[PDB]
């Protein structure tokens, strides 16, 4: 074990109380996976910019659609209800800039000096 | 197709489009409803019983849950069902006379936000000058942009300072902090980051003051107090890089570096096989021996732990300890040197 | 672009809520409201604020996509897609029935497309990307550590910033530097290299590159033991 309570193999596959660690053979090290949480979901590059981007493909975005959600500089819509600047109602896809969004979910304002 | 693929910089630098036109009177308004706010979470927290920074995360959780209201909370860390209802048909269920100290929670959180973003041009203009010390540009700004949502949180109003000029502190403090932390692969503590860039720092001057790159006995008169000719030395290893197993060798397009380097760890055919037999041959010296006395040399070394005296002591777990299990390590060793003389098997071992 | 409301007394929801048409305002329900907006509540100038906002689910990033492939109804697409063939003829057959070979793909492996979505980053062990002292008490190591590093970094300050309530629009700027960090770690390159700041500008090796080996392959060659 990392500390160094255990050794021997006599105490073969049993977890340190102190320090976490397995007693196994070290060669487990070559094998063992890890992973980490991304606090927001990530695309795997492969299912994007091998083409045609299977997600594209499966969604009906061309691959700069894809882009401009995917690295953010537009929102795609997945529940509406508004209707402004053109006067149309949007649905549930199809993308829009900030000064959309800003517009839409926030409202109009102006200041002035 | 291959379009906006390096926008990222650019890309961030639309927040031209948030009007960061703030003049003293919206600066100084901004900053006092924040404090009021700070100030009524306390108020609400007196009143409710609830937690404070419990609160601070309900206010929160109106003004920017929408969209924002995170979905996978840190798999149950934070809690964002209907917690946060609860909470605010608490808030919202008082009396006037308390109410109010919700309404300026939430245009104090709402202040924040507008302070934040007004000074985001800010953090950029300052993080221009650490580029190229070990850290990406970006990775700078976003360091940066810590260091200027603490000083909002820190600033007070009612000292008439420029918020600007206040906060420009707090930004360069997390962006230093940050490449003392994260700009090498080894991790390694501030005050040898320091000590790093003071010697690269004497360096210059010893090579235009001498001419030649001085010794490492030039360099550590230099350095001061509690230097020495080992120590610059010692840590200018330290310092380095370090090597990619992935670099190429003179070939370049079939071998690198990795290639070369060998397992010292894991034992070849010849160890194993040895090692093994070794275990084989021992247990078959010692199985001749009284069962006691084995297991005496079996705990003094053959488990684990050198037992300088610990075996001594806890005496075979039950016997006679200390200077009389001193006589039995001499007998039992001697028994096999009988044994071991006459029949050579253990002797080849040696190398 | 708002709507005005006087109140006498009581005042019901507080600045920051989504609300409309008609709902309770102020003054034991007798203000309500007309359209659909996002309240303001003037503490001085007794009247609340609503002001012209829908409450819009849009949203960016990978986060978004997974939703859509987390909703995507394959057995009804299927059956729709079949529905495009030879209708407007050429045209849109011989697209839009590529777009089939997927969804087929899919159905019959069962696997939810949604995986295409990374929430959880695996790591290779340790022991084959290892950190060996070489000579001179220098250390020689792969990239991927280096890449696996970068990524974990702004994971964290993510965290932080979420948790700090930070505004969209820096949160925007971490997601972007994220997607990219993990683009950078799976197949670095396809988007503008990224190397180790000082040593040169050698592009670090990607997983991509060090499984097939970058050289367009698997041939070429490098194969041998
Ligand atoms: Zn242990």
């Amino acid at each position: 074990c990392a500390c160094g309570k255990y050794k021997r193999q006599r105490f073969e596959g049993k977890v340190c109380e102190r320090c976490g660690v397995e007693v196994t053979k070290s060669i487990v090290r070559r094998y063992r996976m890890g992973h980490i949480e991304l606090a927001t979901p990530a695309a795997h590059i492969w299912f994007v910019k091998d083409v045609p981007s299977k997600i594209g493909t499966l969604l009906d975005l061309s691959a700069t659609e894809l882009e401009q959600v995917l690295y953010f500089s537009k929102y795609i819509v997945l529940d509406p209800k508004g209707a402004i600047l053109n006067g149309v109602p949007v649905e549930k896809r199809q993308l829009l800039t900030d000064e959309e969004y800003r517009e839409l979910r926030y409202g109009k304002q102006e200041t002035y000096p | 197709p291959k379009i906006s693929t390096s926008d990222p910089v650019r890309q961030y630098l639309h927040e031209i489009g948030q009007v960061p036109l703030l003049t003293l009177e919206e600066e100084v308004e901004l900053a006092r409803k924040v404090e009021e706010g700070m100030e009524a979470i306390k108020k609400l927290s007196e009143i409710t019983g609830l937690d404070p920074d419990l609160i601070r995360e309900v206010v929160r959780a109106k003004i920017l849950g929408s969209a924002r209201v995170r979905h996978i909370p840190g798999l149950k860390e934070t809690l964002d069902p209907k917690t946060v209802e609860e909470i605010d048909q608490k808030l919202k269920s008082l009396p006037k006379e308390h109410k109010r100290y919700l309404h300026i929670a939430r245009e104090g959180e709402a202040a924040r936000q507008h302070l934040i973003e007004a000074n985001l041009r800010l953090v950029v203009s300052i993080a221009k000058k650490y580029t190229g010390r070990g850290l990406s540009f970006l990775d700078l700004i976003q360091e940066g942009n810590q260091g200027l949502i603490r000083a909002v949180e820190k600033f007070e109003y009612k000292r008439r300072f420029k918020f600007s000029t206040y906060a420009t502190w707090w930004i360069r403090q997390a962006i230093n902090r940050a490449i003392a932390d994260q700009a090498r692969t080894i991790r390694i503590p501030v005050h040898m980051v320091e000590t790093i860039n003071k010697l690269s720092r004497t360096a210059r001057q010893l090579q235009q003051e001498l001419g030649r790159e001085p010794t490492y006995e030039e360099i550590a008169e230099a350095m001061g107090p509690g230097w020495d000719a080992k120590r610059v030395e010692e840590t200018l290893k330290i310092a380095q890089e370090p090597v990619s197993l992935e670099t190429p060798i003179g070939d370049e397009k079939d071998s690198f570096y990795g290639d070369f380097i060998p397992d010292e760890h894991l034992p070849s055919p010849v160890d194993a096989a040895t090692q093994s037999l070794l275990s084989e041959e021992l247990e078959k010296a010692l199985s001749k021996l009284s069962e006691r006395e084995a297991m005496v040399l079996k705990l003094r070394k053959g488990l684990i732990d050198g037992r300088e005296h610990t075996l001594e002591e806890v005496g075979a777990f039950f016997g006679v300890t200390r200077e009389r299990i001193r006589q039995i390590e001499n007998k039992a060793l001697r028994k096999l040197k009988y044994h071991e003389s006459r029949t050579r098997k253990l002797r080849d071992f040696l190398d | 672009k708002a709507r005005v409301y006087p109140f006498e007394d009581d005042v019901e929801v507080s600045t920051g809520d989504r609300v409309a048409p008609g709902d309770v305002l102020a003054d034991g329900g007798k203000v309500k409201s007309d359209v659909y907006g996002r309240v303001e509540v003037d503490l001085v100038r007794n009247v609340v604020r609503v002001v012209e906002s829908y409450d819009i689910d849009a949203r960016m990033g990978a986060e978004a996509i997974q939703q859509l492939l987390k909703e995507l109804d394959l057995e009804a697409l299927e059956k729709e897609l079949l529905e495009e063939m030879k209708h407007p003829s050429r045209a849109r057959r011989a697209k839009a029935r590529k777009r089939l070979e997927v969804v087929r793909a899919f159905l019959d492996s069962g696997n939810r497309p949604e995986w295409m979505i990374l929430e959880a980053v695996p790591v290779l062990p340790p022991d084959l990307r290892p950190m060996v002292q070489v000579d001179g008490g220098r250390f020689a190591t792969s990239d991927l550590n280096d890449l696996y590093r970068r990524l974990i970094n702004r994971n964290n300050r993510l965290k932080k910033l979420l948790a700090q309530g930070a505004p969209e629009i820096i949160i925007r700027n971490e997601k972007r530097m994220l997607q990219e960090a993990v683009d950078a770690l799976l197949d670095n390159g396809r988007r503008g290299a990224p190397v180790t700041n000082p040593g040169s500008d050698r592009p670090l090796r990607s997983l991509t590159d060090i499984l097939s080996g970058k050289q367009g392959r698997f041939r070429q060659n490098l194969l041998g033991k």
